[PDB]
């Protein structure tokens, strides 16, 4: 496919410091477009992308009611899970949930998602059939039984195949100038002598969008996966991302190394080498 | 747009 | 269990002494979500510092971007100070314009 929409919910208990905080953020690909934080002075769904601002009052009020209701529901869920694990009321815990839809390059639903975790560990997930569940343990099995009895899978599926795809396609059109624009990475290789007979070759990729990118070093046409230091792709703050890969090589053998860059914004993969 | 509420508790 | 945060300190645009830029401190791969992050100028906490909205990766670990405008120089030293439940002592990461 080529596009996706995802909502990320985080509910965190904090005994002695008020009721569990609920935060929700929505993304289209690697672009965040909305947020809600129950801890805000006056909790309300807020825009985070220019193209969502055009949505009317009803849109925002509808969103706010949903997240305000979720704030209450997830607090109930945290109380339930605490019990499923026989946990004390003194500890802080977290429920996380990711859900959304993926569309193919044509605009058709590729697949749907609905995964939950408790304290950072997979808890329950809706299977790809969007009809059955996979529970991680006997506690999640209780949630599963509860959701099967209530026909929750059917409600999630209805959303994923309907509203999710409908609104995603709408967002893609409204923000086509950015959401449907891939920015290729600006690339270059730096050289850093480490000693008399070894130097570091660092391949840079800057200002690209989306975040998906492949950066690799090859020696004599052979990639150095095991010898390459690859940092995590990081956000620049202007919607674009940055990434670099480095390899320590023998002085004088620099030309036997080549950096290969693959990015959606590149018509053809790139091959770079250090240019003294 | 997000999933309709109320959702079922865990 | 718990996961210690990864930390990267860098600038939005290539560093040009005397030129306005943005200092970024990206913290990721941590769990739980509570985390304290400070951007420092010559060891002193910078006041005007914003951050992104809490979100997480596929492995459920969290990530946040703390940033503030700044003008690089040859003298001024910048760094990111991070404290997390997984850290016995606050971790300091200095900004290296080549990283």
């Amino acid at each position: 496919g080529s596009h996706s929409m995802r909502y990320f919910y985080t509910a965190m208990s904090r005994p002695g410091r008020g009721e569990p905080r609920f935060i929700a953020v929505g993304y289209v690909d690697d672009t965040q477009f909305v947020r809600f934080d129950s801890d805000a002075a006056s909790p309300r769904t807020e825009p985070r992308a220019p193209w969502i601002e055009q949505e009317g009052p009803e849109y925002w009020d509808r969103n706010t009611q949903i997240f305000k209701t979720n704030t209450q529901t997830y607090r109930e869920s945290l109380r339930n899970l605490r019990g499923y694990y026989n946990q004390s009321e003194a500890g802080s815990h977290i429920i996380q949930r990711m859900y959304g839809c993926d569309l193919g390059p044509d605009g058709r639903l590729l697949r749907g998602h609905d995964q939950s975790a408790y304290d950072g560990k997979d808890y329950i997930a809706l299977n790809e059939d969007l009809s059955s569940w996979t529970a991680a343990d006997t506690a999640a099995q209780i949630t599963q039984r509860k959701w099967e009895a209530a026909r929750v899978a059917e409600q999630r599926r209805a959303y994923l195949e309907g509203l999710c795809v409908e609104w995603l396609r709408r967002y893609l059109e409204n923000g086509k100038e950015t959401l449907q624009r891939a920015d290729p990475p600006k690339t270059h290789v730096t050289h850093h002598p480490v000693s008399d007979h070894e130097a570091t070759l660092r391949c840079w990729a800057l200002g690209f969008y989306p975040a998906e990118i492949t950066l690799t070093w090859q020696r004599d046409g052979e990639d150095q996966t095991q010898d390459t230091e690859l940092v995590e792709t990081r956000p620049a703050g202007d919607r674009t991302f940055q990434k670099w890969a480095a390899v320590v090589v023998p002085s004088g053998e620099e030309q036997r190394y080549t950096c290969h860059v693959q990015h959606e914004g590149l018509p053809k993969p790139l091959t770079l080498r250090w240019e003294p | 747009a997000p999933q309709p509420a109320p959702e079922n508790a865990y | 269990i718990q996961r210690t945060p990864k930390i990267q300190v860098y600038s939005r645009h290539p560093a040009e002494n005397g030129k306005s830029n943005f200092l970024n401190c990206y913290v990721s791969g941590f769990h739980p979500s509570d985390i304290e992050v400070d951007l420092l100028k010559n060891g002193e906490r910078i006041e005007k510092v914003e951050h992104s909205d809490l979100s997480f990766s596929k492995d459920w670990s969290f990530y946040l971007l703390y940033y503030t405008e700044f003008t690089p120089t040859e003298k001024d030293e910048y760094a990111c100070r991070v404290n997390h439940v997984t850290l016995s002592q606050p971790k300091i990461v200095k900004w290296d314009r080549d990283m």
